[PDB]
């Protein structure tokens, strides 16, 4: 039972775009579906809702066709178009199945969200640089490797290690903007026995550029 | 007492095999008759359609062949009633109820042909009337007919066979076996004293009748509304309100039907020639309205799924309701053979939907669909006017198959029957029998 | 529209504390819901109808209130309860959300583990050099990081970023990144970053020599 | 009597407002009581589960804490009955039927507490018994209780309030309002003479009762079987056959329940100490079987959806059926408070499914699903044994929501009630009342 | 509409295997039994087998252990047929059908167009296309019949149109004949003498199995 | 299993005329269905449960039968009734179709328009020589073609192919191809194709000479 949203990324002010949300694991029909967004580091804001036959379609007080919510029950997909896009439209957009218990409706299940960036810049894929200890293998019980993910736009990137086999011992740092590009780094801590004795690689994905980079971390000899 | 009861308990539910088997043949026959009646009505509605084709150019000639085709069919039915079987007028449920009280004769040698062929004429001409009237009376008469042919004796057999024939008759008209049996248990049985009507026998006849129906009808449902949404607890109070509206309208609509029986009688004084000519004009109005605004005329089953899906504007719904209240009274009160039961279904739906459309706009927080109120109103005129709410509710369930709406259906139904009581209304079928029995002692 | 105001925007607590947070409505509401949003995660229906628990919400959680005053209570908070909590109403349309209560965890001390990394071969080929310092799993959050190049002190070109608090062990982590051209990096030899944290009077310092 | 009739017709359906309103409060109370009873039973079945956890290592100690935990709960219930309210034993539908005949007392000051707390013990220990017994008697008693509190007078009020309380009781046990009303109209009303029971009032109480249930239960259904296939006309004869099997088994099963009431009595002679100890052993057998073979024990609602989906082997179904016939008799015939109604649903389903599995293999041309026969058999033991087929059918419909099977459901039900008649069987509830009324006189 | 679109059929070598697919659109594909039927060249309909909506029951014609494998993906709304150890006997047009019933004796409710399976060790080979012109001293009559010969291709099918489908009257295309592992056919076009050779007559030929599209201008001989 | 045998395995019949095909089972069968197939087209459910028409099937169509014999019928056959008609049973398992009944139009006899073609220069260059003969638009379908090389009968290297009955005009057609090596083709001079139809005793010889 999942909600997968996409179509996020870069749009130029005044322009428009179309987010899709692909539902699955339930009978998508006969569910009212909804959209909510969250501006960076802010709180949740309801966009609209559409009934299972699109008979009723409700919206937050927007202007003209500011928002257009739509559903294709034949594909179990939910849609949202935004027009005349302005900086306030820069946010994380969530799809959500709706439901109730006594009657006052709630937002039953939520998707991962997709991210909309309103800017005039270019979509640039990241460079990924491997971070291994310098020629000084001062072995402790554990070792710390990282990767450096630099010069991408827009947010976000996702980082994993051995495709999420290495889960424990991982931190990824919030990105930082400079010269209208983003940089972040990911850290992983594994036993000194497990490396270089075995392979550690970081897998970076940047949906907006449809780009994945998987860089192997090698010692410096 | 304790002696007598203990002997009775030990002997409970031992219907005589003779009655059980004869219940089976009664139901089989009623099914077939109901099927045949149904096929006939449709065949005539067709002929009428194919006629408007040969004359679809001359809009005046068009409107004329619609009126006349239905005027003739109408008159034929009125005449057949006035001439050979006057108690085959109107519904006939009040008559069968009479017979179960042992206060009215079951003239099966007369009614079977009159009602059957009579009804073909009124129904086939596209009048606002239901098949259940005919099928219930026809089915009762069939019940008497096999009691007589096989000369079975006793009160049980007379009451049982008569009851199953009527139940099999409702069942076969709506493809609703459960409603068939409930209608007898709740509405048509003698209301004020014990009876020997065997329930097991009524069940058997309903089965057989329903099987006959399915043999000639499967793959297609009378009313398909799909699956609607559920109803949240905090939404229930809205159904109660709707029921209260049906409850005050119920009795008021009863007055009109009864009063309109009176008003229309004055027109022909009782004279079989003025009468037949009156029915010919009402029957022509209906076949005409049938072309220029179908929703104001006919059985009304066609517009139910459309109404439930919110596909009518509010304007249209009001129009339709008012129109159809008019054409419903004119047709039933006129004395033409045929039910008022089905047309009350259409009135309920239309009214339901309008209330639903209003609820939808006042409470977007409830996430309503107009259809759920349509489904709840469908059986509500039945419950307010004829006061058989359990039958109405179970009939609508059987026809619309939205069990998740059971609570709001029951609430609208109970509210209807409660407000009809408290505003001094009466069960319609009982008020018709009453007035018929009151002319029989004056 | 109904305005929902949630009590502390931000509150600290120690596992074993009974914790209470508040949602106030500008006008009467009822049967309000609560979402939990852990860092990096979607909101997750947590409490609904004022006081009903969604399946798999541990019993330590409870909801209550009515009129214009609703609360969510954790009867002895646990470290894994670190998140931002949102309240929500749909007794009136359109529906609306609280601004959120961020719940932070108070735990015992933990000292940074420091790691230093020289610009990679790959990166040097592009004409840039990023010296990167990881400071992992410390507590509390306040920490200072000090960049010495060849003994001197660099304050231009340093970028720091903290993770949020960890959901299981409540620690924080941080990275500091020194950005220089392939040239500037070379006109020097010794790079050392220094971490100063309450768990030590003497700074943890790590370094490497370009030679 | 024409002029009398004319009078009565014009006065039809005018239930006194006092009775209507009181019907409402009766139903509200019954709903709440049924909810509470339901929550309590579940809470005890849990405790019992959490106990087998603290001792899941020592398989012998495990089997022992299962038996004792349920033995104690059982005895507690048997005792509460024998000591303060002997007519709160077994189902209680036969008793409420009695009361409607005006042949048995409604001792609400005694039964409410006994049946409620008594049932928690038998049901909560995991015995093969239904909630409806308790909820119907409890609900009837509640009907008398508010008749007395508010000192309403007349035959109508006594019969009405008593009837709605019992209907609201069946409704709240199955979340089946329609079955609640039909049960009164077909089964529980005085069978041989007119009554002043108001139908509109019974309806009101069932509504209220059902609303109470929904307030504490929504989003989860007692039995979810999904949507099954349809039934082709040329398939119907197969349902008739199944009905005929239920029809010959019905009465035979009735004999066993009655005869087993006799056989089990001889064991304790009537002695409240041997009796309580007997129920403690049956109750321990059940809590034990509950761990080592759940399908042989408990209410049986859990195994219905599983049986319907064809997920049991034929071997298992036979096992389960036989087992559950045994544990069903031992529990109900023993005199423990609780219904036999629900357990007969489980027996019907299991039997249906086995017939279905055979039909599936003999006629691949019919394209059958075992489940449609399971659905048709579900209310068939009800129809053959207690002889309330319309109530059975409408109950099953309400619980399984497969309306497209209405014809085969009705055919199996009718066939069952027809073959039970023709093989000389009797409505069970009436045979239990009869025998109870025959002892309340043979003692003179 | 209700649409059934079977695919996956092509040329396969004896003893090979293949997986046919049927795409259902425009009706609730859950709830229906689905079926495969096949028609071998100039022959009758034969039933392969059927699958119920939950794949709990799957029946096959009286034939062989793991020969056929029917399965369905109700979520993908598609039905599947795997064939094994394929013999020439399996060379057939394969039909996907939705099942239903009236009184309860089941019939084949709605069918797809079909996919052809050709089981053969002969190799794929493009056609040589040659013009059929009337002879040098041809009897210039009112109507003039022209043609084209489509020679040495495998497998079927090819398609022939004239003037890109504008010439539609008076065209026929003869069925292909197979010899020595290769197919030959020809197409006839009859036009009025005022059309040809004053205007151009062209046969366009396609054989997608070999990715062959080719036009042949027909021009008078000598 | 149950074998179903259709009767006029093939048959022709004039429009506005009464058509009747048959179906017969090795054992007793109930509620037979009937599908109509045009070439290039998916089988269409035509008649089911022995007598009931599918939505759209014109009323001139009707079925009947019991036990071991059944039948289809068209009171007034139309042109578009030309198709193959398959009967089917599922009273027994497993279900079996009938071998089929081909239904073709009947019309006035017509003579072939015969046409002969020399090997194109394109094929000769490659060393093969095909001599093609079209017998176009004739009725009925039975026909004979004879090849002569320099007035002498030739049988080897000849393949003929019939079209299916035409749509517009309801005629037939049939091509005849004589294949030789470029060498054998060059030894000779006169190539004749002689169509012996029904509509005459005197064949319609077409021919050419290379010279
Ligand atoms: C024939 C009998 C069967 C019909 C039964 C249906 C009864 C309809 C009730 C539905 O709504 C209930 O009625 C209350 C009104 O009494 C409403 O207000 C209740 O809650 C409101 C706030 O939500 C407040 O106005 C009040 O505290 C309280 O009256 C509230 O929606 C709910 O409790
Ligand atoms: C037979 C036993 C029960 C009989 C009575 C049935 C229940 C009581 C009547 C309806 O219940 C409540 O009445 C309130 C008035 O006191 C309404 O107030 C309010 O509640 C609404 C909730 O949507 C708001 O929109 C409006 O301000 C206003 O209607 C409320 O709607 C409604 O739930
Ligand atoms: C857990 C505490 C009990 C539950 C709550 C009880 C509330 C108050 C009622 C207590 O019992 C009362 O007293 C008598 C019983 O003790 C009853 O009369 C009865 O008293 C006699 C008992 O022997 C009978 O013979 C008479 O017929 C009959 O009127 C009386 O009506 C009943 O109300
Ligand atoms: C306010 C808190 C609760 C306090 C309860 C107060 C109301 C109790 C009313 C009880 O009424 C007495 O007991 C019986 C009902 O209990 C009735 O007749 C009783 O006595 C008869 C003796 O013939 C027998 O029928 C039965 O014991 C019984 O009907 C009758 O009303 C009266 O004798
Ligand atoms: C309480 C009421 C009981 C409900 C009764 C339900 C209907 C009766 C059983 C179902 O009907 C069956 O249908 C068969 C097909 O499936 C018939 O086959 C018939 O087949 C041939 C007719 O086609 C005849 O030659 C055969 O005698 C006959 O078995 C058969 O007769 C009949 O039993
Ligand atoms: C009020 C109505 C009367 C009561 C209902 C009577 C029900 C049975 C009557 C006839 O139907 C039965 O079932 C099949 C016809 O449906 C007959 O043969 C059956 O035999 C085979 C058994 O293997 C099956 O495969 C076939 O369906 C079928 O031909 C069978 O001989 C016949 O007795
Ligand atoms: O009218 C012909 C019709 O009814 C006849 O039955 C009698 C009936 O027995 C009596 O009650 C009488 O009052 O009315 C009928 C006509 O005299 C015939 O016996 C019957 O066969 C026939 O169908
Ligand atoms: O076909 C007519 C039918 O009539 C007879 O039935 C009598 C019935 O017995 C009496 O109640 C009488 O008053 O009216 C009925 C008229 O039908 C016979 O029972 C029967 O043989 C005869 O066929
Ligand atoms: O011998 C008892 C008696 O029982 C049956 O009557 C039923 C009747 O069908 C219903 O009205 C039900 O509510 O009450 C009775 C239950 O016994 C038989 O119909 C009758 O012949 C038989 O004598
Ligand atoms: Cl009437
Ligand atoms: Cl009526
Ligand atoms: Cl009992
Ligand atoms: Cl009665
Ligand atoms: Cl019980």
């Amino acid at each position: 039972v999942r909600l997968l949203e996409s179509g996020g990324g870069l749009v130029q002010p005044g322009g428009s775009l179309k987010l899709s949300c692909a539902a699955s694991g339930f009978d998508y029909s006969r569910y009212w579906m909804s959209w909510v967004r969250q501006a960076p580091g802010k709180g949740l804001k309801w966009i609209g809702e559409i009934n299972p036959v699109s008979s009723t379609i409700n919206y937050t007080p927007s202007l003209k066709d500011k928002f257009i919510i739509s559903r294709d029950n034949a594909k179990d997909t939910l849609y949202l178009q935004i027009s005349k896009v302005r900086s306030e439209d820069t946010a994380l957009y969530y799809c959500a199945r709706l439901y109730y218990g006594y009657g006052y409706w709630y937002f039953d299940v939520w998707g991962a969200g997709t991210t909309v960036t309103v800017s005039s810049a270019k979509t640039t894929p990241p460079s990924v640089y491997p971070l291994a200890p310098g020629s000084a293998a001062a072995a402790a019980s554990m070792v710390t490797l990282g990767c450096l993910v630099k010069g991408y736009f827009p947010e976000p990137v996702t980082v994993t290690w051995n495709s999420g086999s290495l889960a424990a011992g991982v931190h990824t740092f919030p990105a930082v903007l400079q010269a209208a590009l983003y940089t972040l780094s990911s850290s992983v801590t594994v036993p000194s026995s497990s490396w270089p004795s075995e392979t550690v690689t970081c897998n970076v994905a940047h949906p907006a550029s449809s780009t994945k980079v998987d860089k192997k971390i090698v010692p410096r000899a | 007492r304790r002696r007598q009861l203990i002997r009775q308990l030990l002997e409970r539910d031992k219907t005589p095999l003779a009655i059980l088997f004869m219940a089976a043949v009664v139901g089989t026959l009623v099914g077939l008759a109901a099927v045949a009646f149904d096929k006939g009505v449709a065949w005539l509605q067709n002929q009428r359609m194919g006629a408007l084709v040969h004359t679809a150019d001359n809009y005046p000639l068009l409107l004329t062949v619609a009126f006349l085709c239905s005027a003739v069919l109408a008159m034929f039915g009125y005449f057949l009633v006035r001439k050979y079987a006057p108690e085959a007028g109107g519904s006939g449920i009040p008559e069968i109820e009479g017979a179960l009280e042992d206060q009215r004769p079951v003239r099966w040698w007369r009614v079977l042909p009159v009602k059957f062929f009579g009804g073909l004429g009124t129904l086939g001409g596209g009048m606002v009337l239901g098949r259940e009237g005919p099928t219930v009376q026809i089915g009762g008469n069939i019940g008497r007919m096999v009691l007589d042919i096989f000369r079975l004796k006793g009160d049980e057999a007379r009451h049982t066979l008569l009851a199953t024939g009527a139940a099999a008759g409702l069942a076969a008209a709506f493809n609703a076996p459960l409603a068939g049996i409930l209608f007898i248990i709740e509405e048509m049985r003698p209301q004020f004293r014990y009876t020997l009507i065997s329930i097991k026998a009524v069940f058997i006849g309903v089965i057989m009748s329903t099987i006959m129906y399915r043999i000639f009808n499967h793959e297609v449902a009378l009313i398909d509304v799909g699956k609607l949404s559920d109803a949240p607890l905090n939404t229930l109070w809205l159904y109660l309100i709707l029921g209260i509206i049906f409850g005050i309208f119920g009795p008021i609509f009863n007055k009109w039907v009864l009063g309109m029986q009176d008003l229309l009688h004055r027109v022909h004084g009782g004279n079989i020639t003025k009468w037949v000519l009156m029915g010919g004009a009402i029957g022509g109005l209906c076949g005409l309205l049938g072309f220029v605004a179908p929703a104001t005329s006919g059985g009304g089953f066609n517009l139910i799924p459309i109404a439930t899906a919110g596909n009518f504007s509010m304007g249209m719904l009001v129009f339709i309701f008012v129109a159809r209240v008019i054409t419903t009274l004119l047709c039933f009160s006129s004395g033409a053979p045929g039910g008022i039961f089905a047309p009350m279904l259409a009135l309920g739906t239309v009214l339901g939907t309008a209330f639903g459309m209003v609820a939808v706009e006042l409470f977007p927080q409830y996430h309503l669909e107009a259809g759920t109120f349509a489904i709840a109103g469908m059986g509500a005129l039945l419950a307010a006017s004829i006061r058989a709410p359990l039958t109405g509710i179970i009939l609508v369930l059987e026809m619309t198959d939205n069990y998740q709406l059971i609570l709001p259906m029951i609430i609208t139904g109970l509210g209807a029957t409660l407000l009809a009581q408290f505003t001094g209304g009466k069960p319609l079928y009982s008020a018709i029998l009453a007035r018929t029995l009151a002319k029989q002692e004056a | 529209d109904i305005v929902l105001t949630q009590s502390p925007a931000i509150m600290s607590a120690a596992p074993g504390d009974k914790v209470t947070m508040t949602c106030s409505a500008s006008s009467s509401v009822s049967y309000i819901h609560w979402y939990q949003q852990k860092s990096g995660t979607s909101p997750k229906r947590w409490i609904y109808d004022t006081s009903k628990l969604t399946s798999g919400v541990p019993v330590r959680f409870s909801g209550s209130g009515s009129g214009t005053s609703y609360s969510l209570t954790i009867n002895t908070m646990e470290a894994e309860d670190a998140a931002t909590y949102y309240c929500q109403q749909w007794s009136s349309h359109p529906q609306t959300f609280g601004g959120g209560t961020k719940l932070e965890i108070l735990r015992a001390d933990a000292a940074p583990t420091v790691s230093i990394f020289p610009p990679s071969s790959e990166q040097l080929t592009s004409g840039g050099a990023s010296v990167v310092c990881f400071l992992n799993n410390f507590y509390p959050k306040d920490i200072n990081v000090k960049w010495k190049i060849d003994g001197s002190e660099r304050q231009n070109g340093v970028l720091n970023s903290w993770t949020d608090q960890d959901s299981k062990d409540s620690t924080y982590s941080m990275s500091s990144t020194l950005t220089l051209t392939k040239d500037e990096y070379e006109r020097h030899n010794s790079y050392t970053c220094e971490a100063t944290h309450k768990t030590s009077t003497s700074p943890i310092v790590k370094s490497f020599n370009r030679a």
